[PDB]
C-alpha cells in the first residue's frame, strides 16, 4: 500500500506500514525565468522537486497547491507522476494509494483527485483522508481536536469517532511563512536587509533554530529589557554572526496575537477554544483533554505550555487541558495515513476501480465522509 | 538541426512522433508559422512542443487555425513564451469543435494573462468535450473552478465510454538538492485499530443506495412509511375511481375565457383589507 501527504510546500510518500517516508521532497515544479533563457534547460519544459531547488536560478519556482488546495492540477499531476516513478520508482499499477485532504476542500478536488489516479495512473484502489484526522490516529486517538498549523494556513479541526466535524472547523489565515515574512520584517527594521529567496530561507533557519513561545508575553519582554539572558548569536555563511534577543518569541508571538501582523482575527488558542465551543456538550471534555498539535508551525518550544495556560483561562474552571505534542508532528500526517493503511481492517474501506468505474468519480464523498 | 526536423514533418516520415523544439535560439514567427502549415496536413505528429522559444500570439494564430485544420496532435505545448490572451484565446476558439487535442499548456507566459482573458478561457471551453489537460494556472477562483470540473467532465465520458465497450457483452474485463530525511523500523506506535472495528461497525447511517432516482423524491420511506396517514384506502372497502359523462380536451371557449381572464388580471383588481394580528 502506498501513502502520499501532499503539501502547500513540502511533499512526503513512502510506503505503507513504514516508520517515515522514503520520499520527501519539496511540491515545486520550475520553469525558466525569462529573457533569452536558454543556455540553462537542456530539452526539458520544466523541473520537478528537489533539481528544481537546485536550479532555483533561471527557475521561477511554483507550488501546484496552495494553501492546502490543489489550485494547479496539471502540476499537480506533474508532481504525482515524478513521486510514483522517479522518487519512489514504483509502478501505481501495483498499488493501492492512500491521499491527504485539507479541510474544507470543494467537492470538485476531491472529484479530480479521485478520478487522476484512476484514469490517469490506474491504481487498484485508493482512499482521501483529511490530514487533521490522520494526525489524531497517530497519537493513537480516535477522538479528540487537532490543530494544524502548516505552511499558508492554519486549522482546528473537531474529530468525533474518526470524523471531522464540518460545522465546526475552524480556519485562520496565519501559518509558516507568515512569521518567516514577520521575523524579516522585524530584523530589517533593527539592520540587516533580507529581502531575496536565497536569503529568505535563512530566515527560516534564524526562526527554527532560534524561536520560541513565551508562557507570559509582558514579562518576557520585560526579562528581555532588563537583562541579557535571552540573547543568542547566530553565524551567517559569510561569517558575519548577528544577534537576536526580544524577536526569538515576538515572531511566534504571532500565532498568539495576529494584530502584530495587523490582523483582526484572534490567535491560535481562541480558535481552538471556539471551536470546542460549536462542538456538543457531550464531547467538550475530551476535546479538551485530547487537543493535539500537528505541522511544522508547532515546533516552537513551549507552545503547548502556552497553550495550555490560554486554554484554560477561556474554559471553564472543572475541565482537564491536556495538550498533546507527538515529536514527529512534521511527518504525522504521514504516519498516521501509513499505520492505517496496513490495518487490517481497513482494506474494505478502499475504493475499488470497478466502483469508480461505475459510478465516477463522485463515489468519494459516500465512500470516504 | 531545425530543417532536419521540418523536413520529417512534410515528408510525412512515418517516424517521427515528437516535435521538440524546446529552448531553441533564433526561432521566428514565420519560421514558426511555417511549422504551423507544415503540420496542416500532417498525420504523423502527436506532440508537438516549442518551450521558451519568443512565440508570440501570430505563432498563436498560426498553432491555432493549424488546429481546427488538423486531426493528430493530442498535445500542444506553448510554455514559456511571451504569448497574451488575444494569442491565447485565438487557439482557445479553435477548439470550440476540434476533437482531437486532448492537452495544452501555456504555463509562464510574460505578462499576467488578465481576468476577462481569463473568464473567456472558460466559457469559451465550455463546448469542449475533449480536451484532459489544461496546462494553466488559473488566479481566479471563480474561473479555475468552473474550469476544473470540465476537465472532470470531458475526462468521465471516457470512463463512460470504457463503460459502454470495454465491458459490457466484450466477453472479459546544478548544485546541491539539500536531502536529510529518515531511515526506517516500521511500526510499534498503535491503537487506531479499534476505531476501524468500530468503523466496520456503523455507517451508513439512514437509508442510501438505488441505481438513478429518475422518479420523485426517493425518501428515506421513514417518512413515507411513518406519516402512515397518506396510505389511502387499499386492499379492502370502497372502490373509489371517478369515470364521468362526456368531456374532452379539444377547444374550449368557458374555460379559455377564463384562463385569457385569469391571465388579463392582477391584485391590483381587488378591494384593499388587511391581515397583521396574531390573535392571543
Ligand atoms: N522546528 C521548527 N520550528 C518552527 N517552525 C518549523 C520547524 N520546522 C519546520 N518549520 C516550519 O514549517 C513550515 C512548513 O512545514 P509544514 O507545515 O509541514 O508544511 P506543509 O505540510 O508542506 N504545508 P500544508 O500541507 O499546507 O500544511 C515552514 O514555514 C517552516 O519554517
Ligand atoms: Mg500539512
Amino acid at each position: 500500500a502506498l501513502v502520499v501527504d501532499n503539501g502547500s510546500g513540502m511533499c512526503k510518500a513512502g510506503f505503507a506500514g513504514d516508520d517515515a517516508p522514503r520520499a520527501v521532497f519539496p511540491s515545486i515544479v520550475g520553469r525558466p525565468r525569462h529573457q533569452g533563457v536558454m543556455v540553462g534547460m537542456g530539452q526539458k519544459d520544466s523541473y520537478v522537486g528537489d533539481e528544481a531547488q537546485s536550479k532555483r536560478g533561471i527557475l521561477t519556482l511554483k507550488y501546484p497547491i496552495e494553501h492546502g488546495i490543489v489550485t494547479n492540477w496539471d502540476d499537480m499531476e506533474k508532481i504525482w507522476h515524478h513521486t510514483f516513478y522517479n522518487e519512489l520508482r514504483v509502478a501505481p499499477e501495483e498499488h493501492p494509494v492512500l491521499l491527504t485532504e485539507a479541510p474544507l476542500n470543494p467537492k470538485a478536488n476531491r472529484e479530480k483527485m479521485t478520478q487522476i489516479m484512476f484514469e490517469t495512473f490506474n491504481t487498484p484502489a485508493m482512499y482521501v483522508a483529511i490530514q487533521a484526522v490522520l494526525s489524531l490516529y497517530a497519537s493513537g486517538r480516535t477522538t479528540g481536536i487537532v490543530l494544524d498549523s502548516g505552511d499558508g494556513v492554519s486549522h482546528t479541526v473537531p474529530i468525533y469517532e474518526g470524523y471531522a466535524l464540518p460545522h465546526a472547523i475552524l480556519r485562520l489565515d496565519l501559518a509558516g511563512r507568515d512569521l518567516t515574512d514577520y521575523l524579516m520584517k522585524i530584523l530589517t527594521e533593527r539592520g540587516y536587509s533580507f529581502t531575496t529567496t536565497a536569503e529568505r530561507e535563512i530566515v527560516r533557519d534564524i526562526k527554527e533554530k532560534l524561536c520560541y513561545v513565551a508562557l507570559d508575553f509582558e514579562q518576557e519582554m520585560a526579562t528581555a529589557a532588563s537583562s541579557s539572558s535571552l540573547e543568542k548569536s547566530y553565524e551567517l555563511p559569510d561569517g558575519q554572526v548577528i544577534t537576536i534577543g526580544n524577536e526569538r518569541f515576538r515572531c511566534p508571538e504571532a500565532l498568539f496575537q495576529p494584530s502584530f501582523l495587523g490582523m483582526e482575527a484572534c490567535g491560535i488558542h481562541e480558535t481552538t477554544y471556539n471551536s470546542i465551543m460549536k462542538c456538543d456538550v457531550d464531547i467538550r471534555e475530551d476535546l479538551y483533554a485530547n487537543t493535539v498539535l500537528s505541522g511544522g508551525t508547532t515546533m516552537y518550544p513551549g507552545i503547548a505550555d502556552r497553550m495550555q495556560k490560554e486554554i484554560t483561562a477561556l474554559a471553564k474552571s472543572t475541565m482537564k487541558i491536556k495538550i498533546i505534542a507527538p515529536p514527529e508532528r512534521k511527518y504525522s500526517v504521514w504516519i498516521g495515513g501509513s499505520i492505517l493503511a496496513s490495518l487490517s481492517t481497513f482494506q474494505q474501506m478502499w475504493i475499488s476501480k470497478q466502483e469508480y468505474d461505475e459510478s465516477g468519480p463522485s463515489i468519494v464523498h459516500r465512500k470516504c465522509f | 538541426v531545425i530543417e532536419d526536423a521540418l523536413d520529417k514533418i512534410k515528408s510525412n516520415d512515418p517516424d517521427t512522433t515528437e516535435v521538440n523544439l524546446n529552448n531553441i535560439e533564433n526561432i521566428t514567427t514565420q519560421t514558426l508559422t511555417r511549422f504551423a502549415e507544415a503540420l496542416k496536413d500532417n498525420t504523423v505528429v502527436k506532440t508537438f512542443s516549442l518551450a521558451n522559444t519568443h512565440a508570440d500570439d501570430s505563432a498563436a494564430m498560426a498553432i491555432a487555425e493549424m488546429l481546427k485544420v488538423n486531426e493528430h496532435i493530442t498535445n500542444v505545448n506553448v510554455e514559456s513564451n511571451f504569448i497574451t490572451g488575444k494569442g491565447i484565446l485565438a487557439i482557445m476558439r479553435a477548439l470550440q469543435h476540434n476533437t482531437v487535442l486532448t492537452e495544452l499548456r501555456f504555463h509562464n507566459q510574460r505578462h499576467i494573462m488578465g481576468s476577462q482573458v481569463e473568464m473567456e478561457i472558460v466559457k469559451l471551453l465550455k463546448e469542449n468535450t475533449t480536451l484532459l489537460r489544461l496546462g494553466y494556472h488559473f488566479e481566479l477562483p471563480g474561473p479555475r473552478m468552473s474550469m476544473t470540473s470540465i476537465l472532470t467532465r470531458n475526462m468521465d465520458k471516457q470512463r463512460q465510454k470504457r463503460l459502454q465497450e470495454q465491458k459490457q457483452q466484450e466477453g472479459y474485463d546544478p548544485p546541491p538538492p539539500p536531502p536529510p530525511p529518515l531511515p526506517e523500523k516500521k511500526l510499534i506506535t498503535r491503537n487506531i485499530a479499534e476505531v476501524i472495528k468500530q468503523q466496520e461497525s456503523a455507517q451508513r447511517a439512514l437509508q442510501n443506495g438505488q441505481g438513478s432516482g429518475s422518479g420523485g423524491s426517493v425518501g428515506s420511506q421513514p417518512n413515507s412509511i411513518l406519516k402512515e396517514i397518506k396510505n389511502s384506502l387499499r386492499s379492502v372497502q370502497e372502490k373509489k375511481m371517478e369515470d364521468s359523462s362526456r368531456p374532452s380536451t379539444p377547444q374550449r371557449s368557458a374555460h379559455e375565457n377564463l384562463m385569457e381572464a385569469i391571465r388579463g388580471s392582477s391584485i391590483k383588481q381587488l378591494k384593499r383589507v388587511e391581515v397583521p394580528e396574531a390573535l392571543r
